[PDB]
């Protein structure tokens, strides 16, 4: 520190900033210390002595403030087990740990006690300032500020608690945190023992309170409960109960004590009479009981306590005394405990709350009571057993008697004079009977219930099994019969495991077996059962599907379900074919992409045909069936990836059919998804000059591949378009369908009708003898020269490269130089051109028009108008030369939401593009509806 | 007859939609049910689907009534005319050939009311297809299908061919007690119990539903209040305590920033006296781990913002064996489409089945596929519970395992605009960010670094840089992260300053991770040598490896923990990307503890399918260490990027029998200026961010840099 001093305090002019750096640096270096070292370091050390006021210790100071803060922040109490030894510093530390701890709301008297009662360095700042003069001498103002108004605090709610003028979340918050509040106080008296009987006597009285309101809320939940039959006003007491009490004063709410007069008896904010004193006593007592809620069937509440609560009461009453004697009778146990069946626990509960009322005690007797009830329901739930047993004896055949369970059988007939009695005076027949069911549990029931009711069937498994060595063979007819379904599949597991599960009764059984040895016959069920929760519902699911499980023997040996074996055999010999649709049909994936399955030898069915929908079919089911967990999705993903490479390489000849290409017109391809006598991918372009390529190896690279050159050819088609576009006018009269249609048609003799009227719109009223003069000039020798050459050099070219790949991108580079050496009957962009340029000169006389005042030539111009005027506008235009004949498409487009880019660019292209011969105006109308896509593009 | 749940409701709306479901299918009367989502509508189609089995019915009733097969087509604003023409085709289809007097095929379309007014107006054909089956076809008896239209948005009766229409409204007081009295039915004690929390939790619900701006609450959430007060009060085995029911409010009707659910509840009861709080992260646990019984949850909707929530399950609840599947729409060239739904409607059956937990990522589009399974509403068959599933016109019965459960990530905004009501009552929604995470220090740590980032950007000429252009991958929430992961490696540790001091510590070190050295010498130069810049040169230069891709390789192989077997890093550059000869360096140096590491390119990648083949391909040999590299150059490429990233981890999960050890490593190269495309990293969680300026060992110079940094350059030539 005092190199740092020394080194800070050198008089360097303040432009150039040597001391904050210094300090800076120092600073760093004590952070990298714990705010609880830092905090020690600054008090315990005397290395202040240098002089308070320098840099060096306003910088400690700081990181020090900002040191008591992370750990104010952190509630870490720091005064704890502190030591010190500078008096100023500890002071200033003290300041901080009180200014940083203080609320936000700093005046909230209540957060200002919650933080006094909550932080314990405020016992440390209390005890110190109490000790010695010197630390509150040392300590500033803020701290002292903040200490008075502690000390304001701490009296007014003594005050408060003497007198009883406190709120009632104040008294709940000092009860909860007594020993700060009283060590506190001990220490500002000392400063400047009442106040624990004053909150003993606070607490006292809270206590009341809420047993009071308690009592209320318990009333007022039970005439809830019977709101839906029976509503009460009882207005004043839910207001008065539902007024939050922390804001309400004590002594308002309830008398409080002081010897001031006598020790009153306490009255509280409800004033509740006598009769809804006792009600609201005895129903927070039974606020619990099971047995006092339901007990009874708009009211005031004196008329509340007299038909509600005193019925219920003497019920009650009379209920706990009967218990008491034993006089209850069945009747009485069987209408109240309906529900406790397997809840004896809570039974116990249950007579222990009826016993709060401390008559009839003993407190002993429903540990029999309970007992006695166990007994009565074991009992009932034999007698169910044992006509159980009976559904079980007839619908398996059995024939020992089971005379004996007719006396459970007896009592049940008997049900209702018999239970006029008690609960120990009704015999010990029936107890026997329970003891031979004991080993039946209502699941053990319940599984034999699942056996009675399916004689049919039992009879059925008993024709076809005959054991249970035989239901492998059938489950695995039933496997292939299943139908690839979860739930389908599955029916199978379920029929085994319930064979397997329920085989000693469905085939070891002797029907002469009797009663006990049928016990023990079903003991190997209970073992089964213990290893199978389900079993019984797997009996039910198996006896359902009956009808499908008697096809199994007879029929299904023969079904052979095929969904996955279908794609596996796709995989195997499938062929995926693409081309360009026959018959004139629209392209489309499902037009150009299509399976062929054949048939091999070993199986003999039929060759089909599949269509894209039908793979997606196929497809579907394969992924909503492949969840089996098994290595079968092997197949499934080669189908999906060939699937796939096959749909990216047919989109990839749309998108080339779409732009107008040629050669992918009698292209067709078949990928073997596995190989021909070594062929994967076959294609044949229908040209001949092209031979068929074929190739070999993983299907997947290669249509991969593929598509990539036929997307890079698209590309480079689209830019070979735009070339020819940019070189030739007249061809952005046209799209990329009408050139196609055109380049094929104009070889013709005689052309379409079609064709010739499509060229009238550059060379009206067009005849074959206009076209015939027009290919003139065009056909230049250069022309077949590079006719000869390309029809010579690509076979060597393509002997020259390999792949299938590079032989179709030596293909498709030699199809943009000179299509005609592949395609003759077709012309090529350039020809094409061409001939429409000599139309176009063979025609009328150029078209001459002149844009309107305040339209710029050379300026793209634009107008905006209501709708109506739009299409006068667009006339007027024309009007300017009524000479003139009359606009077409070639000078006006109609913009509509499906107007694609394609018209927008041949519009601006036959604009903007040079080799026109005349000047023709351009318009573009109704734009706002076209798509923003279109519109971006144009512009 | 028919086997329900025992917490089903049992209401009077499920009662006489079943009633009616089966007399107009039994009797082929179009019936049309609208109602708000959890009105027993679906519910019915799925129970009277069941039942109907009719020789294998679970009662004589309808083992005496028909046979019901359901073809179910889901409408929406964009169904063509042909798809329902194309239904009614296939229940007529499947109406071939069979005894009509003990065979009906049904048709059953849900959210009818989509399609009321789009612009095709496919509903149009209804009215001939009920009368008869046929829109120009001549008819048959066969072609008389039954047809049940299930719709939560109103519809046009006119078109319904005056079928029979059902329209409930939203439920009352009465209703609602009467709905939870039934899930309690089950038993009494319990049911005497809760019935007084029921009044209030109606009340409540009401006030919640008139509060709210959009339907973003429903019927779902107060039934599952209903349902899971009552599994509590039946597992205490006495009178719900006020945390539970608190908790309970919580997990259904949280979700929603304009709710406060708890404090409206909590107004219609006097329980607050304990209002203890439960953070989203209780909260989602207790989903996904809810404490032998049907006590199965809603499935979750974690609401997030930036695809934060990921890092927060991944790093928090999913650090052992139980990593679930992220299914995720692929950011490959070649695969977004139809064929992505298939792929991953097999991947949530057969986490179903395997009982594999699910991530739903940007799959809303699932939804269709889903929308039935989200229900809940499970067909049984020898205790196991099957769930329809659907791509395309098949709907399937799947097989459910009781672990799995379903986490479906979206943005908040997202979900408020655009996700259907009825998938919102669906699921049990939370919001998660990380500042749901962090508690009050750490967020102060938070702040605290972002002044640090500023500083050291640009003071602890001076062309005043950015932090983007410093720390590589910088953005609003990276300081978050880095808190997050550096206080889920400290573990649970109470709160002290020194883990504060321990944590920003940390915090720098991993932002230093990402920082280029350049800024670190500005920052010493800036500094004028300040202490704070030698300890950052120091921990960059020296406890740090960004001299090359090697030093960092062997720095991790060497230093990184046993437990986690797969180590998973994220490494950005400004250099060109390694090539194979790079990786032959790697293995020179790394043989005898690894094989060579197998460098993949990203790009290279059409397919989703054939980056996993290599993926496979390598993570299939048996070495005890596999480094797998993926690069990728940064030009779009942030979903290619996270795809590969999903996929790595999914296969990592499913690959993991083993206790080998795979270090994975995703190296981005960027650019110092950029193209407008903001690289953003720090992506936590799993993941390390590690800044390489250049990953070869540098041939040309021998020397890590920090030691010219005392050198002239005459002496270079000395």
């Amino acid at each position: 520190i005092e190199v740092w001093r020394r080194l800070v305090e050198i008089q360097f002019p303040a432009e150039h900033g040597w001391k904050e750096s210094l300090l800076g640096d120092m600073e760093w270096r004590l952070t990298k210390e714990e705010p609880l070292s830092q905090i020690t370091a600054y008090c315990n050390s005397c290395w202040d002595t240098k002089g308070l006021e320098d840099s060096v210790a306003k910088t400690f100071e700081k990181c020090i403030i900002e040191a008591v803060s992370s750990a104010c922040q952190s509630q870490t109490s720091i005064l704890q087990g502190f030591s010190y030894s500078d008096l100023r510093k500890f002071g200033i530390v003290l300041s901080a740990v009180i200014t940083k701890s203080w609320p936000r709301t700093a005046d909230n008297f209540n957060d200002i006690l919650k933080h006094l009662l909550t932080l314990a360095d405020v016992k440390h700042v209390f005890r110190l300032c109490g000790t010695d003069e010197k630390i509150l001498a040392n300590v500033t103002e803020d701290a002292k500020r903040l200490i008075a108004v502690a000390d304001s605090v701490l009296t007014k709610v003594v005050g408060d608690l003497l007198s009883g003028t406190i709120l009632v979340g104040q008294l709940e918050l000092i009860i909860k945190h007594k020993n700060q509040f009283l060590d506190i106080w001990q220490l500002r008296e000392k400063s400047l023992c009442a106040v624990e009987e004053a909150l003993d006597w606070r607490r006292e009285e809270l206590l009341l309170l809420k047993k009071e309101k308690r009592c209320v809320d318990s009333l007022l939940k039970m005439c809830g409960n019977v709101k839906h039959l029976i509503q009460v006003d009882f207005g004043v007491l839910a207001v008065r109960h539902s007024q939050d009490l922390s804001s309400k004063r004590l002594n308002d709410t309830v008398t409080v004590r002081l010897s001031t007069s006598s020790n009153s008896q306490r009255a509280t904010h409800y004033h509740l009479s006598s009769q809804v004193q006792e009600m609201a006593g005895k129903i927070d007592l039974l606020r619990d009981s099971h047995i006092f809620q339901l007990f009874w069937r708009i009211l005031e509440l004196e008329e509340v306590y007299d038909y509600l609560y005193q019925p219920s009461y003497r019920k009650f009453i009379k209920l706990h005394q009967d218990l008491k004697s034993g006089e209850v009778t069945l009747a009485e146990i069987d209408v109240i405990f309906k529900d406790f069946v397997n809840k004896y626990t809570d039974l116990d509960s249950e007579l222990k709350i009826m016993c709060t009322v401390d008559h009839q005690d003993q407190r002993d007797w429903i540990k029999d009571r309970v007992e006695q009830i166990k007994e009565y329901h074991h009992l009932h739930q034999a007698v169910h057993a044992a006509k159980v047993i009976l559904q079980v004896k007839e619908s398996l055949g059995l024939n020992g008697d089971f005379s004996v369970l007719n006396t459970l059988l007896n009592f049940t007939d008997n049900f209702d004079d018999f239970r006029r009695e008690t609960l120990d005076q009704i015999n010990q027949e029936l107890i026997q009977a329970k003891k031979l069911l004991q080993d039946i549990s209502e699941a053990r029931c319940k599984g034999l219930q699942a056996l009675s009711l399916r004689k049919e069937f039992i009879c059925w498994v008993r024709e076809a099994l005959g054991g249970i060595n035989e239901l492998k063979v059938f489950v695995d007819l039933a496997s292939i019969s299943a139908g690839e379904n979860d739930i389908d599949v599955d029916r199978v597991a379920c029929f085994h495991d319930a064979v397997q599960g329920y085989a000693s009764l469905l085939f070891k059984l002797d029907p002469s077996v009797d009663f006990s040895a049928f016990m023990k016959h079903l003991k190997k069920l209970w073992k089964a059962l213990d290893k199978d929760q389900y079993l019984p519902r797997k009996l039910c699911d198996s006896a359902r599907n009956l009808e499908w499980l008697k096809t199994v023997n007879e029929s299904h040996g023969s079904v052979e379900r095929s969904s996955l074996t279908l794609a596996t055999a796709i995989n195997q010999r499938g062929i995926y074919v693409i081309q360009a649709p026959k018959g004139g049909q629209k392209i489309s994936p499902d037009t150009v992409l299509h399976l062929i399955l054949p048939e091999s030898p070993g199986s003999h069915e039929e060759s089909r045909e599949y269509s894209l929908e039908e793979v997606k079919e196929l497809l579907n089911k394969l992924m909503l069936m492949s969840g089996k967990k098994d290595r079968n999705n092997t197949e499934v993903e080669r189908f999906s990836e060939v699937f796939c490479s096959v749909q990216r390489l047919s989109q990839a000849f749309i998108d080339l059919h779409s732009a107008g290409n040629m050669l992918f017109r009698t292209w067709i391809a078949m990928a073997y998804c596995s190989p021909k006598q070594g062929v994967s991918l076959q294609m044949d372009f229908g040209l001949d000059l092209v031979t068929e390529l074929k190739e070999g190896g993983d299907v997947t690279e290669l249509l991969a591949a593929l598509c990539r050159q036929m997307e890079h050819f698209l590309d480079s088609w689209k830019r070979f378009v735009t070339q020819k576009r940019m070189e030739h006018f007249y061809l952005n009269f046209y799209t990329a369908e009408q050139l196609v249609y055109l380049s094929t048609e104009l070889r013709k003799q005689p052309p379409s009708d079609a064709a010739l009227t499509m060229l009238s719109f550059i060379k009206s009223n067009c005849t074959l003898r206009d076209v015939l003069r027009a290919s003139v000039g065009c056909g230049s020798e250069a022309a077949r020269y590079r006719m000869r050459r390309v029809m010579e050099e690509l076979p060597l070219m393509l002997l020259s490269e390999f792949s299938l790949v590079d032989k179709l991108r030596i293909i498709m580079e030699q199809s943009m130089r000179c299509l005609p050496a592949f395609l003759p009957d077709c012309l090529d962009l350039e020809t094409l051109g061409h001939c429409l340029a000599h139309l176009a000169g063979m025609g009328g006389s150029p078209v001459e028009r002149c844009l309107p005042r305040g339209l710029q030539v050379g300026q793209p111009n634009l107008v905006v108008c209501g709708h109506s005027e739009v299409l006068p506008a667009a006339l007027a235009v024309y009007m300017q030369t009524p000479s003139q004949p009359l606009p077409t498409y070639d000078e006006v487009l109609l913009c509509t939401p499906a107007t694609t880019f394609e018209e927008v660019a041949l519009l601006l292209r036959r604009c903007l593009t040079l080799g026109s011969l005349g000047h023709k105006v351009y318009s573009l109308l109704f734009a706002d509806q076209l798509s923003y896509e279109v519109a971006r593009q144009a512009e | 007859g028919v086997p329900l749940r025992k917490t089903i409701a049992k209401n009077l709306a499920l009662k006489e939609n079943v009633f009616m479901m089966v007399v107009c299918i039994e009797l082929k009367i179009p019936l049309f049910l609208v109602g708000k989502p959890g009105s027993s509508k679906s519910l019915a189609k799925t129970i009277v689907a069941d039942a109907m089995q009719g020789p294998a019915a679970y009662s004589d009733l309808f083992r005496s009534l028909k046979q019901v097969h359901l073809v179910s087509f889901q409408c929406s604003p964009h169904s063509t005319p042909q798809g329902i023409i194309s239904t009614f085709r296939q229940c007529a289809r499947f109406q071939q050939g069979k005894d009509l007097q003990q065979y009906v095929s049904v048709v059953v379309l849900d959210e009818v009311g989509l399609a009321e007014d789009s612009p095709k107006m496919p509903l149009k054909t209804l009215h001939p297809l009920l009368e008869d089956g046929c829109i120009e076809d001549d008819p048959a008896p066969h072609k008389k299908v039954g047809f049940v239209g299930i719709s939560n948005w109103a519809l046009d009766p006119a078109k319904m061919n005056r079928g029979i229409f059902v329209s409930r409204g939203s439920p009352n007081e009465t209703e609602l007690i009467e709905s939870a009295k039934g899930i309690c039915s089950s038993d009494i004690l319990v049911q005497d119990r809760v019935q007084g929390y029921f009044a209030s939790f109606a009340k409540a619900y009401e006030t919640v539903c008139k509060r709210q701006d959009k339907e973003f609450f429903g019927l779902r959430d107060y039934y599952s209040l209903i349902k899971m007060v009552f599994a509590a009060a039946k597992a205490s085995n006495r009178k719900p305590s006020p945390q539970d029911i608190a908790q309970a409010v919580l997990r259904n009707f949280s979700g929603k920033d304009d709710i406060q659910a708890l404090d409206i509840f909590l107004a219609n009861l006097p329980e607050a006296k304990c209002s203890e709080e439960v953070s989203p992260m209780q909260l989602i646990k207790q989903n996904i781990f809810g404490p032998q019984e049907d006590a199965e949850s809603r499935y979750l909707l974690v609401l997030t913002k930036n695809y934060v929530a990921l890092q927060i399950l991944q790093q928090t609840f999913f650090e052992g064996d139980q990593q679930p599947e992220i299914i995720f729409g692929s950011g490959f060239p070649k695969d977004q489409e139809y064929t992505q739904l298939c792929r991953n409607i097999n991947r949530v059956k057969i986490c179903m089945e395997t009982g594999k937990m699910v991530l739903l990522l940007n799959l809303q589009n699932l939804y269709e596929s889903l929308y039935d399974a989200l229900n809940q509403y499970y067909v049984h068959l020898g205790g196991q519970k099957y769930v329809d599933l659907g791509l395309g016109t098949h709907r399937v019965k799947c097989r459910v395992h009781p672990n799995f459960r379903l986490i479906v990530i979206e943005e908040k905004d997202v979900v408020y605009k655009h996700f259907p009501i009825p998938l919102i009552n669906r699921l049990e929604k939370h919001y998660l960010d990380i500042n749901t995470v962090l508690e009050k220090w750490q967020k102060s740590i938070v702040e605290e670094l972002c002044a640090w980032v500023e500083k050291f950007i640009n003071v602890k000429k001076r062309h005043k840089y950015s932090p983007s252009d410093v720390f590589i991958g910088y953005h609003s929430d990276a300081c978050a992260s880095v808190v997050l992961q550096v206080i889920e490696r400290q573990g649970p540790r109470a709160l002290t300053e020194e883990l504060h001091q321990k944590v920003s510590e940390e915090a720098k070190s991993i932002l230093l991770n990402c920082a280029t050295p350049d800024a670190v010498v500005r920052l010493s130069a800036y500094s004028l040598g300040g202490f704070a810049a030698e300890w950052l040169s120091q921990e960059y230069f020296h406890r740090q490896r960004h001299n090359s891709f090697a030093d960092f390789l062997q720095a991790h192989l060497h230093t990184a923990d046993l437990e986690r077997h797969a180590i998973f890093t994220e490494i950005t550059t400004f250099s060109r990307l390694l090539t194979s000869h790079d990786c032959e360096i790697l293995e020179s140096e790394v043989t005898g503890r690894a094989p060579k590491p197998t460098l993949l390119w990203l790009q290279q990648f059409d397919t989703e399918y054939s980056f996993l083949k290599e993926v496979r391909n390598c993570l299939t040999n048996t070495a005890k260490c596999k480094i797998l590299i993926f690069q990728t150059d940064f030009e779009r490429s942030a979903q290619l990027i996270a795809s590969a990233k999903y996929s790595v981890i999914n296969e990592i999960n499913k690959i993991r029998e083993n206790e080998d050890r795979i270090f994975v490593y995703f190296i981005t190269k960027l650019s110092r200026v950029g193209r407008g495309t903001a690289y953003v990293g720090f992506h936590g969680g799993l993941w390390q961010s590690v800044h390489i300026d250049d990953l070869r060992r540098s041939t040309l110079m021998v020397s890590d840099v920090t030691r010219l940094q005392h050198v002239t350059i005459s002496q270079l030539f000395a």
